[PDB]
């Protein structure tokens, strides 16, 4: 019994310490998507302003 | 021959990420993690999880888990050899990896079979007198230096010079970085004439490129000190390289005798 | 009470696991998302940068 | 209605709860809570958003006294934080009346429903049309109890913001016409049903061809004529008035009428 619960100790340790850094990734990784998600409609912004003014040149030239 | 497949790019970012942080406690548990998910689908003997097993051993490095760093580094050559085959990039990569490991713990003589095995691999794959062949017969001397082999190092910096000076281009900075630890391997042999001449011919590439063929007027600028040395100047100090040369070639005058041309010299590579 | 211990570590054992398994699903599905976004992202700043070139042309 | 930071958590946890992967979306959901404890406390808007979303997924399990639990504790969290009589504390109230519902406990249910209506009015206003929507959820509510009296009123006030709030030709006042002539059917009024089946079938009709003059009468007043003895509106909800109409014509001994409207809901 001691032996047992003195494994079970370990690998509950092992796991936990497992269990917080795929819970640090897991949050890092959100912000990373979070991040990008807002920098892509940025973007779809800035290419749908210069759509416009490709139309906007040729109405001149 | 290093390549991290599409799938372990974003995670080996996040590892590295994590150990430069210090947050070792995250990053090894995240390459502990993803070596079962790749054992899961591909099993041991695969170049992934030798990928994986490559990196932890570096994350181990840096914690100074020397012995595991090792091991690690051993079981993943292992997986290289079945699964690449022995004489593959992949395996050279790997053996490299090592031998940095050993000559960091100053195991030189343990990490010179290991190099030795990688450039043997490296002349199969690419050629004999290719540039990366090159790249491995300086890391093979700087290895011979650290074990006082001054006699290997000559050997091995001469065979890469041979390829740097053919392959490349003489105004590479490769061949000058090549020709000035080649005159210091000479210095410490007493081949001070050699060392002399070698210091010479970058000194006068140099002066080449910047105002063309040397003629009557438009002499180097070691040649301008030997003048000197008998009774206006255009130098530049385009390259650090070529300042070590500067100050080397200039020393070596000094014991020469030739104390005009060590200043002017000294001088040159002040300005 | 080895026994009552025995069981208690089983429980928090397999909780663990649970969450450890269940974190690991989510952080690789993020990790594939993530890769999606990056290369979208990359074809969005080629898309512009093309246009943003494309934009002095017309004008020549 | 969901902070910013927990939104894409709560969507990951949509996702995988919709996908049927509960061993992903339990869990995520219990980490998530433990991480919202440490830095906010128990007693915090967003531990509260976060239970809400985990009994849902237990609802979804069928983990019913789970889901039910979680729930009284987020509403507990929103009477502290958000205050009695809040949006949040309707929605949760709402939540758990649904939940109880579904378990068949529909006069736990009620009390439930009855505070939330009673938020919803504060705030919107007595006769907006979500009070019309809680009215007519809460009418249902009585409807499973056998509350006649109840259904009717409930329906009578939904009925009251739907048609005086919202168009005539809204579909939303067909189907509480509908609903409380089904209430009067089980009363038996049934006069007061056929009248109410008779104002929907006149409404469509007016719709179609313009105001009601002597050759142009309704379907019903051109079936009562036929009993007297000598369409196609892919409707579903004037389907069923039809049926029902027809139904009501049928008891009332006026069968060729029944057939008639039998017949066009058949066309």
């Amino acid at each position: 019994m001691g032996k047992e619960v003195g494994n079970l100790l370990l690998e509950n340790s092992q796991l936990l310490e497992t269990k917080n850094a795929l819970n640090v990734v897991k949050n890092d990784l959100i912000a990373k998507v979070d991040q990008l998600s807002g920098e892509q409609e940025v973007l779809k912004g800035e290419l749908e302003a210069a759509k416009q003014a490709k139309v906007k040149l040729e109405n001149r030239i | 021959g290093y390549e991290i497949p599409a799938r372990l790019r974003t995670l080996h970012n996040l590892v590295i990420q994590y150990a430069s942080q210090g947050r070792y406690e995250v990053a090894v548990p995240l390459c502990k993690q993803a070596l079962e998910d790749l054992e899961k689908t591909s099993g041991h003997d695969h170049p992934d999880v030798a990928t994986m097993l490559n990196i932890l051993a570096l994350v181990y490095r840096d914690q100074n888990k020397y012995k595991d760093a090792a091991h690690l580094l051993n079981d993943a050559l292992a997986i290289r050899e079945k699964t690449l085959g022995k004489d593959h990039p992949a395996v050279a990569a790997t053996l490299n990896n090592l031998a940095v490991l050993y000559g960091k713990r100053g195991k030189y003589k343990e990490a010179e079979p290991l190099c030795k095995r990688a450039l043997e691999i490296r002349e199969k794959v690419l050629g004999k007198f290719h540039p990366d062949v090159a790249k491995q017969l300086s890391n093979l001397a700087l290895l011979c230096q650290n074990q006082g082999k001054a006699e290997e190092v000559e050997y091995y910096y001469r065979r890469a010079l041979e390829i740097y000076a053919t392959r490349l281009g003489p105004d590479d900075p490769n061949v000058a970085k090549t020709k000035n630890n080649l005159a210091s391997c000479y210095l410490k042999q007493g081949k001070y004439q050699d060392a002399e001449t070698l210091y010479k011919e970058i000194l006068t590439r140099a002066h080449e490129k910047e105002f063309g063929s040397v003629n009557g007027e438009n002499k180097p600028i070691w040649m301008h000190a030997e003048e000197r040395e008998e009774s206006y100047k255009a130098c530049k100090v385009d390259s650090p390289t070529v300042n070590t040369t500067l100050r080397s070639l200039g020393a070596l005058y000094r014991r020469q005798g030739k104390l005009e041309a060590a200043h002017t010299l000294e001088d040159c590579a002040s300005r």
